């Protein structure tokens, strides 16, 4: 599938982006863990994004030859299963910790003074112990989702993929996957362009750069993660029947998204991260 | 008169200047310079002690040499282990403004003061096994600076109002007045042997001073500035002092005049605090810039630097082994080096 | 009018500080040396002891 | 030891001149901002005017600018106050001030109580 | 034994904690002000030999310490160094013109100083019922003092608060412009000065000292969330 340039640059592009978002990923780690004076709570939603990041970039190379090397997967259908459950539950934990930093933001900010006593440090670890325990619970559906199958023509070991079961195809698991994931965008983004709009509604009543940066940081996430959901809904309808014309459409769409889903796991520690003066010198 | 005394005050400055200039018949360096330089001191963080929620403004060790107490801007004296690092005692003052800590010789009481200018003696042997204000002297008319135990009964102290005191404290009525000092007392160095004292004291003078007699023996100038630290030499024949200008100065008590400066053109920043060492042949001084500096007391030149605090080193101690020094500074973390 | 006495006062102190018995700065010197080198091998920081001894580790 | 030292000024005739030196000796003259404070008859202690390490720096109280020039000479160690066209309420006593420590850009030096570095003060009178 | 001692140390741990709950929730302001100025009264005001007195006071659940300064002398270059971490200044000025200059030296100093060169100075332009008066009396010529002023003319966009004859309007904002002047002139937007019209009398001084410290610590949280 797909010509042969177009991978390839989708690879070199994926590599790029692996080596940046891994060194920014393992900047913050250490930046956190070494420096105290660092171990804010925002920080620590960061670092947990941060690991987020680090795992999805790490699942990436099994990804890419998935996609690209096409190496039958001749390799455990557990392997397959868990590095998918894996993934899942990373960029949920990513999501919801870039809603739970939003949400913090707007504390903080549109009530300076009551921050100060609402937020509690202690109970942060907790809230991203729930951000976790929930990715997870949102993820385990993929040991349903996903297998190791073949062509029904062939052997099998030249044609074993690692895909979306046709069993979860036939049996609209698939759609009802793919809602659950569209919640996974639609509460994030609506929850982000609120809290962030009040925000740079109280600043902008320096300030100008903050509001710039937070419209960069909404258009940064509505950029990466449109086109993974609408690639995933494309990709549930394209197994309906007269759906021929629309296949390529998922195809192209859902490798654009490949490239956006690894391009945001790079670009995050950029966006929340080297905007803050204490974090470029604590680097 | 005063123009007439004024005149004689002159006269007798001029008369002490060429009298301590007669005795100057050579200098330390030209004395010290055929002994072998001391060599790159490497000192490393051995601990770090946290707890304190805001800056740290002094600490003192304790006579064993192991518990350390220190007193933070946050309202707390905190007395630590410093081999562990356990927190053995965690004292809530009632001013929040302290500016110094004092450790009993004995262990059984602390002092501390400040802004609210009164001496709390704390006592630390309570048969409850809590700790409480002993008692709280009061009768300085500004902040006081420092403290130190001269016993479990007798303790003297330097104020804002220009003077220290000599307090009885079980009476809790200054026992002695020492008088002369023009400028705020911002630390003093009590002597080996009690008998003494010197204190520094923000008129770019320091003054010695018998405990008994309540006077002043002498006065050493040289520096331009304030005076924030003094430390006596561990012979108690000599003292250092740390100024405002940047520099240290050693002074010898006979000779009566300034024998060595330690200074360096890279350094434009004041002086906290400085400590000699076990055998006092290195000074080392805390300074503005968050990092102290380690001296040969003798050569005169920077043997060590003790780097790792990200705010004003405000405080330095060297324990009565030599073992290890704390230096705390604003950053609300005390460091132990070795 | 307290002022013409604090002068007096300065006066007559400068006079007790002016009549001590002073000593050449060279023996305040070698004093300092002979401490230093007597005590020299007994500071720690100075002559950093073994890791077993140090109770800091 | 720190010392500075004034001269000048005096018995002056209203509209008249006076230029006040004051030299400063037991530290590094170059290193610290100066200041002109004085104290008139009955009143307390009101600073004139300042001027920074190189001279770069330069203010006056409202009451004298216009009249009043302060310079420094670090080769010499002096600090100078020209005052032209005199007026009676300039009848005081005048003390050359220096910032309490070098580098800074802070000065806590009008102080009645003794502030140490600061000089005896010289007398200026501008009568009939 | 070690078991006992490191269980006393953790108990001790646990009330640290507890206290830095309060200590981080609570804010403390430093008053400064000279003898004229009437700080005396505005303490009064907030109805909720020693060196140093607390106010402790609370708006709308937030509870702030005032530190008012004792039995100290005159020289403050070693005390003052004490409050490097207040979140505010509060600086209290008489307006009568003269003392003037004696203020925006002392302002002057506060601002520049290096260890509170981070600390926001909230600047009350105390007694502007006497400043309208000795303005409209005619008697007291601010010229004689700031000869700039004969020259100043009051900006278009300020607000005007009716019912104050132009005179008065020119008088206040040019004694707040100095201390403005004195305030932007040195340093960088680390710190901010938040100049008042005020009077003993007030009863919002309270409020005003709120709604800058929620402006002090909105500047801090843009910094400690990664904002700026
Ligand atoms: C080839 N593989 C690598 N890719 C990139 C794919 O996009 C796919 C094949 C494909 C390739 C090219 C063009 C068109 C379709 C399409 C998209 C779906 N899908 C997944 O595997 C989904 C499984 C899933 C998890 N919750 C869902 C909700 C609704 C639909 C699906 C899922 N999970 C991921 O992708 C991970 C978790 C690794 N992030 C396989
Ligand atoms: C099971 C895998 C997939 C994910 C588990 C999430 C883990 C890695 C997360 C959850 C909570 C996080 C911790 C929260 C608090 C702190 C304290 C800080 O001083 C250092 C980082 C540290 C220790 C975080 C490291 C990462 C962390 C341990
Ligand atoms: C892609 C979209 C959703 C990005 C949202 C941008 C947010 C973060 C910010 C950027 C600039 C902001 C605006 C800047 C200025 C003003 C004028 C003010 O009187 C009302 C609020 C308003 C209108 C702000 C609303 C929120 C705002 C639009």
């Amino acid at each position: 599938l797909f010509p042969a340039p177009l991978l390839a640059g989708v690879t070199a592009t994926c590599v790029a982006l692996f080596v940046v978002g891994i060194a920014g990923n393992l900047l913050t780690m250490l930046v956190v863990s070494r420096f105290r004076e660092l171990r804010t709570t925002t920080n620590l939603y960061l670092s947990s994004m941060a690991f987020s990041d680090l795992l999805i970039f790490l699942c990436m190379p099994l990804d890419l030859v998935r996609l690209w090397q096409y190496r039958p997967w001749n390799f455990g259908d557990l392997l397959c299963k868990l590095f998918q459950f894996v993934s899942e539950s990373c960029t949920y934990a990513t999501v919801l910790t870039i809603t739970a930093l939003s949400v913090e933001r707007y504390f903080a900010i549109c009530f300076p003074l009551r921050a100060k006593v609402v937020v509690t440090k202690g109970r942060v670890k907790l809230v991203i112990f729930v951000i976790w325990a929930v990715a997870f619970c949102s993820a385990g559906p993929i040991f349903v989702l996903v297998g190791v199958e073949h062509e029904n023509g062939t052997d099998p070991w030249d044609t074993n993929e690692c895909r979306p079961t046709e069993f979860a195809v036939r049996s609209g698991l698939l759609t009802v996957m793919v809602w659950v994931s569209s919640i996974f965008f639609f509460l994030p983004v609506f929850c982000l362009t609120v809290l962030y709009s009040l925000i740079g509604r109280k600043l902008w009543r320096n300030h100008k750069q903050t509001v710039k940066m937070l419209a960069v940081v909404v258009f940064a996430f509505i950029l990466c993660w449109l086109p993974f959901h609408v690639g995933r809904y494309l990709f549930s309808k394209s197994f309906e029947p007269g759906s021929l014309e629309i296949a390529q459409i998922s195809q192209y769409c859902n490798l654009v998204s490949f490239v956006l889903f690894y391009l945001s796991a790079a670009i995050n520690p950029i966006l929340y991260n080297i905007m803050s003066k204490k974090y470029r010198v604590a680097v | 008169e005063l123009d007439q005394l004024r005149q004689e005050a002159e006269q007798l400055k001029n008369q002490i200047r060429d009298a301590r200039k007669a005795c100057a018949d050579a200098t330390l360096s030209q004395i010290t310079n055929n002994i072998d330089p001391v060599g790159r001191i490497q000192m490393r963080t051995r601990r770090t002690l946290r707890g304190h929620l805001a800056k740290i403004y002094a600490m003192h060790w304790g006579t064993d040499s192991r518990l350390l107490v220190s007193a933070s801007q946050d309202g707390k004296l905190i007395i630590w282990d410093s081999y562990t690092t356990n927190k053995v005692h965690a004292i809530p003052l009632r001013s929040s403004w302290v500016m110094t800590c004092a450790y009993a010789p004995s262990g059984n009481y602390v002092a501390c003061g400040g802004l609210d200018n009164i001496c709390s003696i704390y006592n630390l042997k309570t048969r409850e096994g809590n700790v409480r204000v002993s008692r709280e002297l009061a009768g300085h008319t500004g902040y006081l600076s420092c403290c130190r135990f001269l016993d479990d009964n007798q303790i003297v102290t330097s104020s804002g109002d220009t003077t220290c005191a000599l307090w009885d404290i079980e009476t809790g009525q200054q026992t002695t007045t020492f008088t002369g000092h023009t400028g705020d007392v911002m630390s003093l160095s009590l002597a080996p042997d009690t008998r003494l004292f010197v204190s520094g004291a923000c008129d770019a003078s320091a003054k010695l001073w018998d405990v008994r007699e309540g006077m002043c023996r002498q006065t050493f100038t040289g520096h331009e500035s304030d005076i924030n630290a003094i430390c006596f030499f561990p012979n108690g024949n000599a003292f250092a002092t740390g100024s405002d200008d940047a520099t240290c100065r050693l002074f010898d008590l006979r000779a009566d005049q300034e024998l060595m400066t330690y200074s360096h053109d890279n350094i434009i920043c004041g002086i906290t605090s400085v400590s000699f060492s076990k055998s006092g042949r290195l000074l080392l001084a805390g300074y503005d810039d968050f990092n102290c500096n380690v001296w040969d007391a003798l050569k005169a030149d920077r043997a060590g630097v003790l780097a790792g605090h990200d705010n004003r080193v405000s405080c330095l101690g060297v324990t009565d082994d030599g073992m290890a020094v704390a230096t705390g500074s604003w950053d609300s973390f005390l460091k132990i080096w070795n | 009018t307290a002022s013409i006495a604090q002068a007096r006062k300065l006066v007559e102190q400068l006079k007790m500080e002016a009549n001590i018995d002073r000593i050449k700065v060279s023996k305040a010197a070698a004093d300092l040396m002979a401490y230093c080198e007597a005590h020299a091998k007994e500071d720690p920081l100075l002559t950093p002891v073994p890791a077993s001894e140090n109770p800091f580790r | 030891q720190v010392q500075l030292q004034e001269s000048g000024g005096g018995l002056v005739q209203p509209g008249g001149s006076l230029r006040l030196s004051c030299a400063a000796s037991g530290f590094t003259f170059s290193n610290y901002k100066m200041n002109w404070v004085r104290q008139a008859p009955g009143k307390g202690l009101e600073w004139v005017s300042d001027i920074s390490q190189s001279g770069a720096s330069i203010s006056y109280t409202g009451s004298v600018k216009g009249r009043f020039t302060i310079s420094r000479d670090n080769a010499k160690n002096t600090l100078y106050l020209q005052m032209n066209s005199l007026k009676p309420e300039d009848t005081a006593v005048y003390y050359c001030a220096r910032c309490p420590a070098p580098f800074t850009r802070d000065c806590f030096d009008v102080t009645s109580t003794t502030y140490a570095y600061r000089g005896q003060g010289t007398q200026v009178t501008v009568s009939s | 034994e070690d078991k006992a001692a490191v269980e006393r140390s953790k108990m001790i741990e646990k009330q640290l904690q507890k206290d830095k709950q309060v200590y981080r929730r609570t804010l403390r302001l430093l008053l400064l002000g000279a003898d004229n100025s009437g700080k005396s009264t505005i303490v009064k005001q907030m109805r909720i030999t020693s060196g140093i007195f607390e106010t402790k006071f609370q708006v709308d659940k937030v509870n702030f310490h005032m530190f008012d300064v004792g039995a100290q002398r005159d020289e403050r270059r070693k005390w003052i160094q004490c409050f490097n971490d207040v979140t505010a200044i509060i600086f209290v000025v008489d307006s009568s013109d003269n003392r003037l200059q004696e203020a925006l030296n002392d302002f002057k100093s506060i601002w520049n100083n290096r260890w509170l060169r981070t600390i926001s100075v909230i600047l009350f332009l105390n007694k502007q019922d006497l400043l309208a008066e000795k303005v409209l009396a005619g008697k007291s010529k601010i010229e004689d003092y700031f000869p700039e002023f004969a020259r100043y003319t009051t900006p278009e966009d300020a607000t005007p608060e009716p019912g104050e004859d132009p005179r008065v309007t020119r008088a206040k904002y040019f004694i707040r412009k100095e201390f403005v002047d004195i305030s932007t002139a040195s340093g960088d937007g680390r710190h901010i000065c938040y100049p008042h019209f005020t009077c003993s009398v007030d009863t919002e001084n309270a409020r005003r000292i709120f709604n800058d410290c929620k402006d002090i610590i909105l500047q801090m949280n843009l910094r400690e969330y990664n904002l700026v």
